RNA sequence: AUAAGGUGGGGUUAGUGA
C-alpha cells in the first residue's frame, strides 16, 4: 500500500486543512447533564457522532439516514470510530514560538540567527525591545534595546524607524530574512577564517541554511499560530468509582490555554495598557510550551497532589512513552501464566499443561470444531457448553491438541532461547510440567519460577513453531558449538555412580557374553553395580562410505558400563564409556554424537541417558551426613603454629623492628600458606579415604563420601566449598576493600563465632547488593548495542572478495590460553592454505573448514590462516554468507536470511550477568629463541642489548610454532640470543625497571657538551660512594636561562670527530633528559651497553567504554607519520615536539604533557602509527594510522581477554559483526568527481557505490577516511530516523530529522514492526525479494 | 545579572513596581481628568446635527415604542413625559434652529448644543455617535486617499502643493482651477483625472450638505473629541496603574482554588478596570472600597465557571 | 457476554559461583 515515511515542518494552512473545526469554548461536558457541548473540547459537530450512526439529540436514529448532517445540532452521521482521529484546530491571537527549536540546545532559531540564545530570551519575555529593518540610523537592523534605550530611540529616531518585541518580531525579523545572501556570503566567509572554531561554527551555520532552503519549508512557519488539538477520543474523560471523573492532564492544559487565548482576546477588545497584555502574552507563552514540553520550561505546573503534569513530549518519551511502552511491547491475547514444575516422565519434543488453561486458551477453536461436528448449531450455544463443561468437549480439545504447537517464556528472557516450543500434553491439576533438560536452558530453577504461554494461531506460524522454534532444533547454542542439552545435576551423579569400581566386590571379576546378562545379573542381585568383569561387547563405525561395520572382543570393564552401553546408539567407538563420565566426557560425548550421528540418535539418546539417569540415582541412595563431612585433625596444629608466627612478627612489632606494612603483608602471606596446607589437608584427607582388602591384604582407592562424589563429578560445587565446609573459610575482605589480617579460622560444620558470622554477613551483603545494581547496568548494555546492530541482514551469497584478516593461536605471554582450531573452526579462508612443505596447497581458498579440515591442517602445525571475515565483506547493505561461515547452532554455513546481528547482541549479552566481581625473563619450556623487530648490540660482557622497545622475544618449538611472547625492553641485558635455542627454565634477560638506560652503541669517548652545572645539569655527588655526578634536571625545575640549552652526551673518537650513528651519517648524541644522572664523568671512555645515565620512574565498564570507544585517561601518543624528530618550543601550556618526515614535508608538531616518559630519541627514525610514549592506545588513531585490521584486532583480543579471563566463551564473529556495524560512517578526503562536501560524514556503503559508479565514469571518484563511533552515538547518526526515535533523546533527532525534511524506505527492522508488516528477515526476506522484484 | 527570572510573576512585580501609591485627592484629581474626556466628548457630540436628527427619531422610536423608554435616555441634570418637554421642546429647539441657516444660525447652533449639553443617554447611542463620526472620517480620509492617490500618484502633483492648498476644503475646484492656473506641467496632467476627483468628489459635497458643516468644522469636532478621548484614556491607564497593588493584595485570598496565580491577577485587572469605568469622584469615598466589589465580582465569577 | 479501570505511593515474587 505505502512506502518510505516522510516528514516535514507543519504549514499553518497545511493544520488548517488538518482540522474540522475551531475550539472556542473552555468547557468539555455538562456536568449537570452528561452531554457534550457546541464547540468545546469535546464537540459532536466538529468531530462527530459520539453515539453510532445517531446524533446528539437523536434526531436521525437508523442507517438510512447515512449521510445527512442533522440540523439541531448539526453533526454527520457516520461511525462513533471517526472521533478517533478528526483532528481540530485553534486560532491564537499573537504568536508564539515553538520551544523544540527554541531550545533544542543547539537551537536552530540561535544560530538560524546567530544571536545568542539569552538575547532571545530577553525578547520574548517582554523585558527588551530588538529592531527590525534598521536603516537609517547609527544602529543595526538586529540591535536589542532596552526600553529606556528604547526611550533613548524614542527620542532621537522615535520617527518612522521601527523596533518590536516578542514573537512577533521574532516572525517579523525571521520572515524577512533573505536566505541566499546568507548562503553565498557565509561561504565566501568560510573561504576566509582561518580559525577552525569560526569554520566550524560558520559551517553548522551554512549546514542548516542549505539544507533549510533545500527542504521544502518557510523559515517564518516555526513561530507556532495555528494550534492543532487532539482528537478527543485519545485524551479521555474516564470515571472512577462514583460521581468523580479521573481527568487527563492534557484536557486540563487545553482547558487553561483557551481560557488563556479568550481573556486576551476580550483584553485586546477593551484596550488595556501594555503592561497587561504584555503579561497576558507572556501567560499565553507559557501556557503553550506548557502544551508542549512541561518541565523544559524554567518550572513545571501541576494541577493536584503538587506533582507536575504530564505535557505531549513526556508521551513519546521515556520508559512509558509510546515508543518502548506501547509500539515494541504489546499485550497480548491467547496467553497464560502459571507456575512451573517438573514431571521428568515426558519426552523433550512435549510439554505439560493444564487442563483448565488448554481449556480457555483455545476456546474458538472448540468453537470452530464444535461447530463441524454439529453437536451445536448456532454459537451461543458452543458458549454455553464450553460453559457448563459437558463431557464430549474433552474428547474435543483432546482431539484439536493434537498436533498444535505451542511457546513458552520466562520473563528474564536474554538470550534467544528463552523461547522455545513444545507440543502440550494435557495434565490434571494446574501447575505446567516441564521436561528437564530445558531447565538448564532457560536458566529456570524450580524455587517459585513463573512461565508464560501463547499460543501461535494461523497456519503459517504453526510451521514456524514447528520448524524453527520446536526444542529438538536447538541443541547448540548460538554463542559456540557446546551442547546446551546438557544434562544438568543429579543424572551425572547416577552415572558417575554408575561407572566406577570399589575393588572387590560381588561377582568380581567373573566373564560374560553380552550386556543383557549383566542387567539380568544386576536386577538379580547376584553381583555389584560397581565392579570390574570382562564381557564381551559389539560395536560399529562408518569409516566407509557411511557403512556401519560389527565387530567384536573381550573388553574388561565394568558391570554398568556395560550396562548403559545398551542405550548408545550403533556408531560409536566402545571407550566413550570406558571411564568414570564426569560432566565434561558425558558433554562432549553428546557433542561427538552429533557430530558423527546426525541429529535424531542424539535426541532419543539424550533422553534415554535421562531414564536410567533417574532410574540409577534414584535406586543409588546418595544421601548426605553430618558424618561425612570429614575435619583434618591436623588443622589444630597448623593454626596453632601459625599463630605463633604471627606472635613471632607480632613481636618484631612490639619492640618495633619491622614497620606496619611489613608485618601487614608477612602475617597475610604466611596465612595464605597454612590455608593452603588446610586445603590440600582435607582433600588429602577426603579423596582417597577408602583403603580397603581385594582378595588380598589392602589397597587405596577414591571415595565412597557423597560429598566427594557431588564435587567431583561435576554435579554442584567444588574444592572451593567443600574447602568452606570442612577446612577454614577464607580471608574476606573488609569494607574498604582492603583484606582482613586474621582470617576466619572456624568452619561451617563448627560453630563460627560472633565476629567471624559478622564479618561474614558484611561480605555478603556487598555481594548481592553488587549483583542488584550489576544486573540494572548489564540491560542498559544489551538494550543498547542491540539497536546500533539491528539492521545487518545476511543477504548474498559471496562477495567474491581477498580480504580479511589473520587468525594465530593466542598466547597471553605464558601459556597458550587459547589454541588455534577453535579461532579458526568453521570460518571460510581468505586464501589458500599454503602447506609448509614450501610451496604445497593444503586447503584451497575458498572452503569451509569443518573438524575434518582442521586435524589436517592441526597435524602440519600451520601457524596462521588468513581468513574471511565481515569486516572485509563487500557487500552493500549486507554480508555474504562466504564472509561469514557457520550456524553454531545448525552444523553447516550460514543460510540467506537470517540476521546475525541481534544473536551477536544477545550473544555478548547474556553473560553480562555473570561476568565477575570481588625483573628478568624466566622462561618455561623448551624451544628456539625467535625475536622481531630487534635493534641489538653485543656489550662488552658478551651479553645482548637492544635499544629498540618494540622488539618481542618469542620461543619458536622445535616444529615451528610459537610458545612464548616476551617484551624486550629498551637495552635489556640479554643472557641469550636470537635464533638460539636454550633449555626450559632459563633466564634469558634481564634489565632495571628503576632504571631507564641511557646506553650506548659504539666505543669512544663522551665529551661533557652543553652540561652547565646550574642551567641544564646539578651537582649532586653520590654520598653513599663519593664519585660524584653531574644529575640532569628536567625542564619544570631548572630555571629559563639555561632551559633552552639541551644536555648531551655525544659520541666522539680519540680525535674528538663525530662518531657517526652506525649505517648513517648523523652524530650520536645522547640528549640528557630529566632524572639522567651522569654518572660516567668526563673524558670516560665508554662501552657498549652501558648507562651514560639511570632514569628511575577493568570489569564490565571496560567493556562498554570499548564499545563505547572513550578516550582514555591519557592517551598514548602515536607516530602520525615515518621520519624523524626534534623538540618544540619550552612551555607554552606544555613543551612541544616539532617533527620532520623525511621524504614529504614536515606539517606535523605538537605540544607535550611531559609527564609523558618519552620513548622515542631525536635521532631515531621511525614509522607512522609506532609509539611515542605509552599508555593506553587510543582506538581512533589505530584506525587512522594503522587500518582497519589493527584496530578490530585490537579490539577482539582485547574483550576476548576480558570474557576469556572469566572463562566465559564466545566465538568470535559476534565482536567482529558489531564492530563492522561501529565503523560504518566516513568521511571525505576530496571530492573528485563526487558531489559531496569534503567536509561532509556520510555512510561508507553510500559513497563506494558512489565512487563505485563513478569509476563506471571516466572520471575519478572521491577520497574518503574512516570513522569509528560509540555505539551510543552512532544508533543516532542513522538514516532511519524511527530506529534513533526509539532510542534515546527522542526530542532531539525528532527535531533535527524534522527540519530536515527527511525520508525513510525503511530497509530494516524495528521499524517494520513499528509499523507491523513483515519483517524483512526471515521469510519476509523472500517477501521483500517479492516487494523489491515488483518495483 | 536579571537572573533568568522565568516565573512571570518576578518581573510582573518589577513592572508594577515602578508606580508608586496615589492618594485619595490624586484620584480626585485623576477622576477630574476623566470628567474632562467624557465631557468634551459630550461637547463634541454637542457639537453634532445629525445625532440631534437621529436623537428626535429614536425619540420618536421612544414614543412610538419601536424602542425602550431605558434605552434612550438615563436620567438628566437639572418617565417619558419629562422627555415629551425635553425632546418635543428641544424639536422646536431644532425647527427654529433649522429655519436660520442662511452666521446667526451657527450660534443657534451652539445655543442647541447648549440646550442638549445638559442630556445623558444610554451609552448604546454613544457607540452609535462615535461610530457615525467615524465612519465619517473614513469617507473623508476615502476621499483623501481617493484625490490624493489619483493627483499625487496619477498627475505627479507636488505632495506640498497638495497638502497647502487642498487639505482643509476638499470640496471646492479652488485647488483644482487654481492649481491647474499654477500652468505646471503635473497641472496640465490633472485634466486626465478631472472626472474621478471632481466626479468623486460630488459625493463629498453631499457630505457637506448632509451634515451641513465644511469638513474642516467636523474635523475640528470628531478630532477634538479623540484628543479628549485619548486624554480620557490616559488618566484610566494611569489610575489602573495606581491600584495594581491593591489587586495582588486582595488576590492573596481565593489562591488554592483550583485555579493559577497569575489568572488570578489578570482578572482582578479586569474588574479594577470595570470598577474605573464605574466610578464616580463627586461621591466622596475612597476608591478602593467601591473596587473591592468589582475585583471579588472577577474573581469568584471566574473561579465559579471555571470549576 | 452489563465488571469494569486512569494516576500516584507502598509491599512482595523470580532472576551466578571464580
Ligand atoms: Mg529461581
Ligand atoms: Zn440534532
Ligand atoms: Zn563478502
Amino acid at each position: 500500500e505505502f512506502d518510505a515515511i516522510k516528514i516535514a515542518l507543519a504549514s499553518p494552512d497545511m493544520i488548517r486543512s488538518w482540522s474540522f473545526g475551531e475550539v472556542k469554548k473552555p468547557e468539555t461536558i455538562n456536568y449537570r447533564t452528561f452531554k457534550p457541548e457546541r464547540d468545546g473540547l469535546f464537540c459532536a459537530r466538529i468531530f462527530g457522532p459520539v453515539k453510532d450512526y445517531e446524533c446528539l439529540c437523536g434526531k436521525y436514529k437508523r442507517l438510512k439516514h447515512r449521510g445527512v448532517i442533522c440540523e439541531k445540532c448539526g453533526v454527520e452521521v457516520t461511525q462513533t470510530k471517526v472521533r478517533r482521529e478528526r483532528m481540530g484546530h485553534i486560532e491564537l491571537a499573537s504568536p508564539t514560538a515553538h520551544i523544540w527549536f527554541l531550545k533544542s540546545l543547539p537551537s536552530r532559531i540561535g544560530l538560524l540567527l546567530d544571536m545568542p540564545l539569552r538575547d532571545i530570551e530577553r525578547v520574548l519575555y517582554f523585558e527588551s525591545y530588538v529592531v527590525i529593518e534598521g536603516g537609517m540610523t547609527n544602529l543595526e537592523r538586529q540591535q536589542i534595546l532596552t526600553e529606556e534605550q528604547y526611550l533613548d530611540a524614542l527620542e532621537e529616531f522615535g520617527d518612522e524607524f521601527d523596533a518590536k518585541m516578542g514573537a512577533e518580531a521574532i516572525q517579523a525579523l525571521l520572515k524577512s530574512m533573505d536566505l541566499e545572501q546568507e548562503c553565498e556570503q557565509l561561504r565566501e566567509e568560510l573561504n576566509e577564517t582561518n580559525s577552525e572554531t569560526k569554520r566550524k561554527k560558520l559551517t553548522k551555520r551554512i549546514k542548516l541554511l542549505e539544507a533549510f532552503v533545500q527542504s521544502g519549508n518557510k523559515p517564518e512557519w516555526m513561530i507556532l499560530t495555528v494550534l492543532p488539538v487532539l482528537p478527543p477520543d485519545l485524551r479521555p474523560l474516564v470515571p472512577l468509582d462514583g460521581g468523580r471523573f479521573a481527568t487527563s492532564d492534557l484536557n486540563d492544559l487545553y482547558r487553561r490555554v483557551i481560557n488563556r487565548n479568550n481573556r486576551l482576546k476580550r483584553l485586546l477588545d477593551l484596550a488595556a495598557p501594555d503592561i497587561i497584555v504584555r503579561n497576558e502574552k507572556r501567560m499565553l507563552q507559557e501556557a503553550v510550551d506548557a502544551l508542549l514540553d512541561n518541565g523544559r520550561r524554567g518550572r513545571a505546573i501541576t494541577g493536584s497532589n503538587k506533582r507536575p503534569l504530564k505535557s505531549l513530549a513526556d508521551m513519546i518519551k521515556g520508559k512509558q512513552g509510546r515508543f518502548r511502552q506501547n509500539l515494541l511491547g504489546k499485550r497480548v491475547d491467547y496467553s497464560g501464566r502459571s507456575v512451573i514444575t517438573v514431571g521428568p516422565y515426558l519426552r523433550l519434543h512435549q510439554c505439560g499443561l493444564p487442563k483448565k488453561m488448554a481449556l480457555e486458551l483455545f476456546k474458538p477453536f472448540i468453537y470452530g470444531k464444535l461447530e463441524l461436528r454439529g453437536l451445536a448449531t448456532t454459537i451461543k450455544a458452543a458458549k454455553k457448553m464450553v460453559e457448563r463443561e459437558e463431557a464430549v468437549v474433552w474428547d474435543i480439545l483432546d482431539e484439536v491438541i493434537r498436533e498444535h504447537p505451542v511457546l513458552l517464556n520466562r520473563a528474564p528472557t536474554l538470550h534467544r532461547l528463552g523461547i522455545q516450543a513444545f507440543e502440550p500434553v494435557l495434565i490434571e491439576g494446574k501447575a505446567i510440567q516441564l521436561h528437564p533438560l530445558v531447565c538448564a536452558a532457560y536458566n529456570a530453577d524450580f524455587d517459585g519460577d513463573q512461565m508464560a504461554v501463547h499460543v501461535p494461531l494461523t497456519l503459517e506460524a504453526q510451521l514456524e513453531a514447528r520448524a524453527l522454534m520446536m526444542s529438538t532444533n536447538n541443541i547448540l547454542s548460538p554463542a559456540n558449538g557446546e551442547p546446551i542439552i546438557v544434562p544438568s545435576q543429579d543424572v551425572v551423579l547416577g552415572l558417575y555412580y554408575m561407572t566406577r569400581d570399589c575393588v572387590n566386590a560381588k561377582g568380581e571379576g567373573m566373564v560374560l557374553t553380552g550386556p543383557k546378562e549383566a542387567e539380568r545379573l544386576y536386577r538379580s542381585g547376584l553381583a555389584s553395580l560397581h565392579a570390574r568383569v570382562k564381557v564381551r561387547i559389539t560395536e560399529y563405525e562408518k569409516d566407509a562410505n557411511g557403512e556401519l561395520v560389527a565387530k567384536t572382543s573381550l573388553k574388561d570393564t565394568t558391570v554398568g558400563r556395560a550396562i548403559l552401553w545398551m542405550i548408545v546408539p550403533k556408531g560409536l567407538p566402545y571407550s566413550i564409556v570406558n571411564q568414570a563420565l564426569g560432566k565434561k566426557a558425558i558433554s562432549k560425548m553428546l557433542n561427538t554424537c552429533y557430530r558423527i550421528l546426525g541429529l535424531k540418535p542424539t535426541v532419543i539418546f539424550a533422553d534415554q541417558i535421562m531414564y536410567t539417569g533417574f532410574a540409577y540415582a534414584a535406586r543409588s541412595g546418595a544421601s548426605v551426613g553430618i558424618d561425612d563431612m570429614v575435619i583434618p585433625e591436623k588443622k589444630h596444629e597448623i593454626i596453632s603454629e601459625a599463630e605463633a608466627e604471627v606472635a613471632e612478627i607480632q613481636e618484631q612489632f612490639q619492640s618495633g623492628l619491622v614497620t606496619a606494612g611489613e608485618r601487614y603483608n608477612k602475617v597475610i602471606d604466611i596465612w595464605a600458606a597454612a590455608n593452603d596446607r588446610v586445603s590440600k589437608a582435607m582433600m588429602d584427607n577426603l579423596q582417597t579415604e577408602t583403603v580397603i582388602n581385594r582378595d588380598g591384604q589392602e589397597e587405596k582407592q577414591v571415595s565412597f563420601n557423597s560429598i566427594y562424589m557431588m564435587a567431583d563429578s561435576g554435579a554442584r560445587g567444588s574444592a572451593a566449598q567443600i574447602r568452606q565446609l570442612a577446612g577454614m573459610r577464607g580471608l574476606m575482605a573488609k569494607p574498604d576493600g582492603s583484606i582482613i589480617e586474621t582470617p576466619i579460622t572456624a568452619n561451617f560444620r563448627e560453630g563460627l563465632n560472633v565476629l567471624q558470622y559478622f564479618i561474614s554477613t558484611h561480605g555478603a551483603r556487598k555481594g548481592l547488593a553488587d549483583t542488584a545494581l550489576k544486573t540494572a547496568n548489564s540491560g542498559y548494555l544489551t538494550r543498547r548495542l542491540v539497536d546500533v546492530a539491528q539492521d545487518l541482514v545476511v543477504t548474498e551469497d559471496d562477495c567474491g572478495t581477498h580480504e580479511g584478516i589473520m587468525m594465530t593461536p593466542v598466547i597471553e605471554g605464558g601459556d597458550v590460553k587459547e589454541p588455534l582450531r577453535d579461532r579458526v573452526l568453521g570460518r571460510v579462508t581468505a586464501e589458500d592454505v599454503l602447506k609448509p612443505g614450501t610451496a604445497d596447497i593444503l586447503v584451497p581458498r575458498n572452503t569451509l573448514l569443518h573438524e575434518q579440515w582442521c586435524d589436517l591442517l592441526e597435524e602440519n602445525s600451520v601457524d596462521a590462516v588468513k581468513v574471511r571475515s565481515v569486516v572485509s565483506c563487500d557487500t552493500d547493505f549486507g554480508v555474504c554468507a562466504h564472509c561469514y561461515g557457520r550456524d553454531l547452532a545448525r552444523g553447516h554455513i550460514i543460510n540467506k536470511g537470517e540476521a546475525i546481528g541481534v544473536i551477536a547482541a544477545q550473544s555478548i549479552g547474556e553473560p553480562g550477568t555473570q561476568l565477575t566481581m570481588r625483573s628478568s625473563i624466566q622462561v618455561k619450556n623448551k624451544g628456539s629463541i625467535k625475536l622481531s623487530n630487534v635493534k641489538s648490540v653485543v656489550n662488552s660482557s658478551g651479553k645482548l642489548v637492544i635499544t629498540s622497545r618494540n622488539t618481542e622475544l618469542k620461543l619458536i618449538d622445535e616444529f615451528g610454532r610459537t610458545k612464548e611472547s616476551y617484551k624486550v625492553p629498551y637495552g635489556a641485558v640479554l643472557a641469550k640470543g636470537d635464533g638460539e635455542q636454550v633449555a626450559g627454565g632459563e633466564t634469558v634477560a634481564n634489565w632495571d625497571p628503576h632504571t631507564m638506560p641511557v646506553i650506548t652503541e659504539v666505543s669512544g669517548f663522551v665529551r661533557f657538551t652543553d652540561m652547565i652545572d646550574g642551567q641544564t645539569i646539578t651537582r649532586q655527588t653520590d654520598e653513599l660512594t663519593g664519585l660524584s655526578s653531574l644529575v640532569v634536571l628536567d625542564s619544570a625545575e631548572r630555571t629559563a636561562g639555561g632551559k633552552d640549552l639541551r644536555p648531551a652526551l655525544k659520541i666522539v673518537d680519540a680525535q674528538g670527530n663525530d662518531v657517526l650513528i652506525p649505517g648513517t651519517d648523523m652524530p650520536a648524541q645522547y640528549f640528557l633528559p630529566g632524572k639522567a644522572i651522569v654518572q660516567l664523568e668526563d673524558g670516560v671512555q665508554i662501552s657498549s651497553g652501558d648507562t651514560l645515565a639511570r632514569i628511575p620512574q577493568g570489569g564490565l565498564p571496560r567493556v562498554a567504554d570499548l564499545f563505547e570507544a572513550r578516550r582514555p585517561k591519557e592517551p598514548a601518543i602515536l607516530a602520525e607519520i615515518s621520519g624523524i624528530v626534534s623538540f618544540g618550543k619550552e612551555t607554552k601550556g606544555k613543551r612541544r615536539l616539532v617533527i620532520t618526515p623525511v621524504d614529504g614535508s614536515d606539517p606535523y608538531e605538537e605540544m607535550i604533557p611531559k609527564w609523558r616518559q618519552l620513548n622515542v630519541f631525536e635521532g631515531e627514525r621511525v614509522e607512522r602509527g609506532d609509539v611515542i610514549s605509552d599508555g593506553p592506545e587510543a582506538p581512533h588513531d589505530i584506525l587512522r594510522l594503522r587500518g582497519v585490521h589493527a584496530v578490530t584486532r585490537y579490539i577482539v583480543n582485547e574483550v576476548q581477554d576480558v570474557y576469556r579471563l572469566q572463562g566465559v566463551k564466545i566465538n568470535d564473529k559476534h565482536i567482529e559483526v558489531i564492530v563492522r556495524q561501529m565503523l560504518r560512517k566516513a568521511t571525505i578526503v576530496n571530492a573528485g568527481s563526487s558531489d559531496f562536501l569534503e567536509g561532509e560524514q556520510v555512510e561508507y556503503s553510500r559513497v563506494k557505490i558512489a565512487n563505485r559508479e563513478l569509476e563506471a565514469n571516466g572520471k575519478v571518484g572521491a577520497t574518503y577516511s574512516r570513522d569509528l563511533l560509540g555505539i551510543t552515538k552512532a544508533s543516532l547518526a542513522t538514516e532511519s530516523f524511527i530506529s534513533a526515535a526509539s532510542f534515546q533523546e527522542t526530542t532531539r533527532v525528532l527535531t533535527e530529522a524534522a527540519v530536515a525534511g527527511k525520508r525513510d524506505e525503511l530497509r530494516g527492522l524495528k521499524e517494520n514492526v513499528i509499523v507491523g508488516r513483515l519483517i524483512p528477515a526471515g521469510t519476509g526476506y523472500a517477501y521483500h525479494q517479492d516487494r523489491m522484484r515488483r518495483r | 545579572e536579571i537572573g533568568r527570572t522565568t516565573d512571570p510573576v518576578r518581573m510582573y512585580m518589577r513592572e508594577m513596581g515602578t508606580v508608586e501609591l496615589l492618594t485619595r485627592e490624586g484620584e480626585i484629581d485623576i477622576a477630574k481628568r476623566i470628567e474632562d474626556g467624557i465631557n468634551q466628548v459630550q461637547c463634541s457630540v454637542a457639537e453634532y446635527p445629525e445625532a440631534i436628527t437621529y436623537l428626535l427619531e429614536q425619540y420618536d422610536r421612544v414614543e412610538a415604542e419601536e424602542a425602550r423608554l431605558s434605552d434612550l435616555i438615563t436620567g438628566f441634570v437639572d418617565d417619558p413625559e419629562l422627555a415629551r418637554e425635553k425632546f418635543a421642546e428641544l424639536r422646536a429647539q431644532y425647527v427654529v434652529t433649522r429655519d436660520t441657516i442662511k452666521a446667526t444660525a451657527q450660534e443657534e447652533i451652539l445655543k442647541l448644543s447648549e440646550v442638549f449639553k445638559q442630556f445623558r443617554l444610554v451609552p448604546k447611542q454613544f457607540d452609535y455617535l462615535v461610530n457615525s463620526m467615524r465612519v465619517m472620517m473614513d469617507r473623508v480620509r476615502t476621499q483623501e486617499r481617493l484625490i490624493m492617490k489619483l493627483c499625487v500618484e496619477q498627475c505627479k502633483m507636488p505632495k506640498k502643493n497638495f497638502i497647502t492648498l487642498f487639505t482643509g476644503n476638499e470640496t471646492s475646484d479652488t485647488w483644482f482651477n487654481a492649481a491647474i492656473a499654477m500652468n505646471k506641467p503635473w497641472s496640465e496632467k490633472l485634466h486626465d483625472v478631472s472626472e474621478e476627483v471632481h466626479r468623486a468628489l460630488q459625493k463629498l459635497q453631499q457630505i457637506e450638505e448632509e451634515t451641513g458643516l465644511t469638513i474642516e468644522q467636523v474635523k475640528d469636532i470628531n478630532r477634538r473629541m479623540s484628543i479628549g478621548e485619548a486624554k480620557a484614556r490616559r488618566a484610566k491607564k494611569e489610575m489602573v496603574e495606581a491600584n495594581l497593588r491593591l489587586v495582588i493584595s486582595i488576590a492573596k485570598k481565593y489562591t488554592n482554588r483550583g485555579l493559577q496565580f497569575l489568572d488570578l491577577i489578570q482578572e482582578g485587572n479586569i474588574g479594577l478596570m470595570k470598577a474605573v469605568d464605574k466610578f464616580e469622584y463627586r461621591r466622596g469615598y475612597k476608591f478602593s472600597t467601591y473596587a473591592t466589589w468589582w475585583i471579588r465580582q472577577a474573581i469568584t465569577r471566574s473561579i465559579a465557571d471555571q470549576a
